[PDB]
């Protein structure tokens, strides 16, 4: 047999469970759109000026592109087997991975342009303009559409006797193509955007506090001054590393499960409950409403 | 029609006391911050001393501390100025300032170039 | 139609030099000087410029390293201040001279940076403090001729900090003076207590040769302040 | 000395009492049966993009159709309204420009500030350039206004507390206008252009006469700078704004003040002033960031413009009577209608 | 002599002014109110024009 991806059977409490999971989706997706489009209309009126608040318009089109797949879920769950064609079948995960992987590079251009923009414009040089973006979001949209193609291509429909009904899952040709997908998808599109995004904010933290030693090292104002100067950085100091471990909380479990599975797929001593693999994703579904906020939530 | 007043003065023999009396007109009176101001014989003006709207903020210059008082009465429309134990390069005139605009805590109201809200001043003279 | 596309060649030619002149525009910083006639401000200027009747205004341009500085100082206007000082709320710092070395004028001094610093439309500005000749300063000490405490009374209980670092080479009367007559400043700068903008001091001489450099740190660390603020980081 | 100040004492208590003799009525008992207008609604037909930093004075043309701007970036644009074409875009050589205007024969343009110059640009050149053509210079502080009244002669009003009239093709000053006391803010012209009024920042307005050269009237009542003036439509009377929140209407026949336009909420001063085409509507800019329509013989709020991000700089309103402009520090322009 | 040359002009200056000719409120306000209501029909941001005539539609 093969991994039921999102296909289980209830017990006798069926209607009590199915009620919870439809209510915490259709709650996270309701106030997932709500926010995206208040932060949507709200960069809309930057008409005026704007350099490095333009790859946030994308993060906030990526997450609204991301929560859209909340109502084949919620039909696959009520129903309990796959009664939808092989059209479904074939975009659902394809598209889920492309929104996903847009989002995290995205954050990672975003932090890595932060900090490199509180230098060179110290430097009095010419920032990136127009042609820099228009090159960015393509490589960027490139990739992630052109890395994720054996979810859109392998995924198919077959009979088979649930631990007989219909079942979308996926087929591998040969162990070597399945395993270096999952080892090349995982280290460029986890590992490498956490530790530019790390070092990026630890520096910016670094310049940060070095400053703010000159104005008693150097010019030196008071024993009794350097307390009433700043008396607000611990703000700074907070937000840092709260966007810091953000990303390497609300994006793991995922990648947790996938080796998982993999492994599950190499020897066959474990066992997962299905609910485990709809209660990840559903949590995982929570950073299309957690991305506005961070971004946004000192204005 | 703005209108600054003022009231006092004269002569005094060395470790005297006085009052200086201003009276103001033409405005609401509790809206603005006020100063006293002075010009000695030969020099230019200078600054003595000021109080806010209310009289919870009062400042002076280092010379005069310990020795002038400055007063406000927003019913009476009419600023004080006590004088203990004078000097004889205390001797000047005396002019009555308000600042340029209410509801603010910044002046500019030092010049020499017909400051338009200003007193007449009067003259306290010191010796013996 | 026919008339209508020479304007909208028109408009977008206009439009492609508006585009050329904006590049540059935004790449430059401007200054302004402040002080007052007793000071040295021209001797800043001349040193750091190798580096019509009734004119109202004078501008210096210089460089330091592919940055490029333009400081404004004002020539032939009157006494008062209140109406031409709104125009430079969107500079990127005011340069402020003061001769430190007289005891007589130093109050108008302090008088006018607590009118500047408390301004509706200046709260967002920083001031970088020159404290101007400082050898006659040392001198006047030196000699004995007049007191402080005459002028300010505070003076006469004023104990140098312990945790302070003096300047080698100096007697430390000259430092007790040096590090008053600065906290005198300091204390109005951050009675606020806001964070919204700073004051950096300095002392300086008649011959020197650092202040460029000075001016070029002290507005690094400004673009950086505002740089934090606008990410929203803060 | 003491009896010179004396008489002046005297002189003013008699002119004091003249004018009181006079106030049998107040204008809100006269007009204490007009209907109102209501309530007034205006919305953004055009919004005028391109300035580079914040923007000091606009000005309307006599065919209602072509508007002049002056930013503090230096540059002054001449924009056509009806399809937000840009006619021209002229570099200046002073970058703290505070002023314009625009020629009633729609030949030149003028433009003066900091620089204590006062320059005219001709706009009708066979070789289609804009260069400069005249220089005036011998005012001895900042420039705050300037208007013309031909295509020869140009009043203008400086920041050392003198008003001038100049001879643009000689280039000398032919008549001094003195006796104010502090910087001088705004001038207006009257219709037939014989006369005009000034505010200037010592809470003081003065009528001047243009050919003799002397001051007819004084006109006090306020209580700080004064900052803008302008004339009601048959040229007998005139409003002031000042830095008190507080607009004023003054009369010439009576001699004396006749309405007060203020509320308990504002703490805040005017910037601008302007009438409308019967004089019905009194529109002013606040330092709020928005404008303010006010109803002209009732004194009562009607109307509010508040589309704007900073300060509000300047205000106007064609001579036919069909949009109004409205500037701010935030480099904007916007039409209302 | 600033002194005397100041208090001289001024009054002088309100000489100048103390004699002239005034009337009363009320025929001013009257001809306020009559400039007003005669020009009333015609100014469009007080009573606005349809959108045929409007040029900024
Ligand atoms: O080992 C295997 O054969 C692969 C296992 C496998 C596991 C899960 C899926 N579903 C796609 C899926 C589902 C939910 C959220 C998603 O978002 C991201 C995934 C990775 C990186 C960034 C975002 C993707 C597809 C395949």
């Amino acid at each position: 047999t093969r991994f039921p991806f999102f296909s289980d059977v209830k017990g006798d409490h069926r209607l009590v469970l199915a009620a919870v999971e439809t209510t915490v989706l259709v709650l996270i997706f309701a106030v997932s759109l709500l926010g995206n489009v208040c932060a949507l209309v709200l960069v809309a009126r930057r008409r005026r000026r704007g350099a490095t608040a333009c790859l946030v318009l994308n993060l906030f089109c990526a997450d609204l592109l991301f929560i859209s797949a909340i109502p084949l879920v919620l039909a696959v769950r009520w129903t309990e087997a796959w009664l939808l064609g092989p059209v479904a079948c074939h975009l659902l995960f394809y598209v889920m991975t492309l929104s996903g992987s847009v989002t995290i590079l995205t954050l990672a251009a975003v932090s890595l342009e932060r900090m490199v923009c509180i230098v060179h414009l110290q430097r009095g040089v010419r920032g990136p303009g127009r042609r820099a973006r228009a090159v960015l979001l393509a490589l960027i949209w490139g990739y992630s559409a052109v890395a994720a193609l054996p979810l859109c291509v392998f995924f198919r429909v077959v009979p088979q006797r649930l631990p007989e009904i219909s079942i979308c899952t996926l087929i591998w040709p040969t162990i070597p193509g399945e395993i270096s997908w999952d080892v090349s998808f995982v280290t460029l599109n986890f590992l490498v955007p956490g530790l530019v995004i790390v070092i990026s904010y630890s520096k910016i933290l670094q310049i940060t506090k070095a400053s703010r030693k000159r104005l008693t090292v150097s010019l030196a104002y008071s024993e009794s001054h350097q307390i009433r100067v700043s008396q607000q950085d611990f703000r700074l100091f907070r937000t840092l590393f709260l966007l810091m471990v953000s990303f390497f909380i609300m994006w793991s479990p995922i990648i947790i499960t996938i080796l998982l599975i993999l492994i599950q797929n190499f020897k066959q001593d474990l066992v997962i409950w299905p609910s485990l693999f709809f209660w990840v994703v559903a949590f995982t579904f929570a950073n299309s409403a957690l991305n506005p906020i961070l971004y946004n939530m000192t204005l | 029609q703005v209108q600054l007043q003022e009231s006092g003065g004269g002569l005094v023999q060395p470790g005297g006391s006085l009052r200086l009396s201003c009276a103001a007109s033409g405005f609401t009176f509790s809206n603005y911050k006020m100063n006293w101001v002075r010009q000695a014989p030969g020099k230019g003006l200078e600054w003595v001393s000021d109080i806010s709207q209310s009289g919870a903020s009062i400042s002076y210059t280092g010379s005069v501390k310990g020795r002038f008082t400055i007063s406000r009465d927003n019913a009476k429309n009419t600023l004080y100025l006590q004088m203990n134990s004078l000097k004889p390069e205390d001797t000047a005139v005396y002019y009555c300032a308000r600042c340029p605009a209410p509801f603010t805590r910044d002046c500019f109201d030092v010049t020499s170039t017909t400051y338009a809200y200003r007193g007449q001043g009067t003259q306290v003279t010191v010796s013996s | 139609s026919a008339e209508d596309k020479a304007a909208v060649e028109r408009s977008k030619m206009i439009e492609k030099q508006l585009q050329k002149d904006k590049q540059v525009y935004r790449r430059t910083l401007r200054l302004l000087l402040l002080g007052a006639d007793n000071s040295g401000k021209s001797t800043i200027v001349k040193q750091m410029r190798i580096y019509v009747k009734t004119s109202g205004i004078f501008e210096t341009k210089f460089q330091v390293d592919k940055v490029n500085f333009h400081m404004f100082d004002v020539g032939a206007q009157r006494d008062e201040r209140r109406k031409w000082i709104q125009c430079f709320n969107d500079v990127t710092a005011i340069i402020f001279v003061v001769d430190s070395s007289d005891y007589n004028r130093l109050q108008e001094a302090l008088n006018d940076f607590k009118s500047i610093w408390n301004n509706r439309w200046l709260r967002t500005i920083s001031v970088i403090l020159f404290l101007n000749k400082q050898d006659l300063l040392a001198e006047k000490v030196l000699a004995g001729k007049s007191k402080i405490e005459d002028y300010f009374p505070e003076f006469a209980r004023y104990t140098t900090p312990e945790d302070a670092t003096p300047e080698p080479g100096e007697d430390p009367r000259v430092t007790r003076a040096k590090y008053f007559i600065r906290k005198e400043f300091v204390d109005i700068s951050t009675a606020s207590g806001d964070g919204r903008h700073i004051c950096y001091p300095h002392f300086t001489c008649s011959v020197d040769t650092e202040n460029a450099r000075r001016i070029f740190n002290d507005c690094k660390d400004i673009i950086l302040q505002m740089n934090l603020r606008e990410y929203n980081l803060v | 000395l003491d009896q010179l100040r004396q008489e002046a004492e005297q002189l003013k208590n008699q002119i004091r009492d003249a004018r009181k003799a006079c106030a049998d009525a107040t204008l809100s008992q006269i007009t204490n049966n007009i209907d109102p207008v209501g309530r007034i609604q205006m919305r953004t037909r055009r919004t005028l993009r391109g300035h580079l930093a914040k923007i000091y004075a606009m000005h309307w043309g006599t065919d209602s159709r072509l508007l002049v701007s002056a930013s503090q970036d230096g540059k002054l644009i001449i924009w056509d309204s009806y399809t937000t074409n840009k006619v021209h875009a002229i570099p200046l050589r002073s970058s703290w420009v505070m002023t314009c205007a625009y020629a009633p024969s729609g030949n030149y343009v003028a433009c003066g500030g900091l620089d204590n110059i006062c320059s005219i640009y001709n706009l009708k050149t066979r070789e289609g350039n804009v260069r400069v053509s005249r220089e005036l210079a011998g005012h001895t502080g900042y420039l705050s206004c300037c208007r013309f009244l031909d295509d020869n002669q140009i009043v203008t009003s400086s920041g050392d507390t003198t008003c001038a009239l100049w001879d643009i093709e000689t280039g000398q000053q032919t008549t001094t206008f003195t006796g104010h006391t502090g910087d001088v803010m705004s001038l207006s012209l009257a219709p037939d252009t014989r006369l005009f009024v000034s505010g200037a920042c010592d809470a003081s307005a003065k009528l001047w006469d243009v050919r003799e050269g002397m001051c007819r009237q004084t006109f006090t009542g306020h209580e700080s700078d004064i900052n803008a003036i302008c004339f009601f439509p048959n040229g007998n009377a005139f409003a002031t704004g000042s830095d008190d929140a507080t607009c004023r209407l003054f009369d010439l026949r009576a001699d004396q003040e006749l309405m007060t336009y203020s509320h308990d909420n504002i703490i805040c001063g005017i910037t601008s002033v302007s009438f409308s085409k019967s004089g019905r509507l009194l529109l002013a800019g606040y330092d709020d960031f928005n404008c303010n329509v006010w109803d002209a013989l009732k004194a009562d709020r009607a109307g509010v413009l508040a589309g704007h991000d900073n300060r509000v700089s300047c205000l106007g309103v064609t001579d036919d009577g069909m949009a109004v402009a409205t500037g701010s520090w935030d480099s904007f322009l916007k039409i209302w209608n | 002599t600033a002194s005397i040359a100041q208090a001289r002009k001024l009054v002088e200056q309100l000489k100048m002014e103390a004699n002239i000719d005034r009337i009363k409120v009320s025929k001013a306000a009257a001809d306020l109110m009559a400039y007003c209501e005669a020009h009333a029909k015609e100014d469009p941001l007080l009573t606005p024009v349809p959108a045929s005539e409007n040029p900024f539609r």
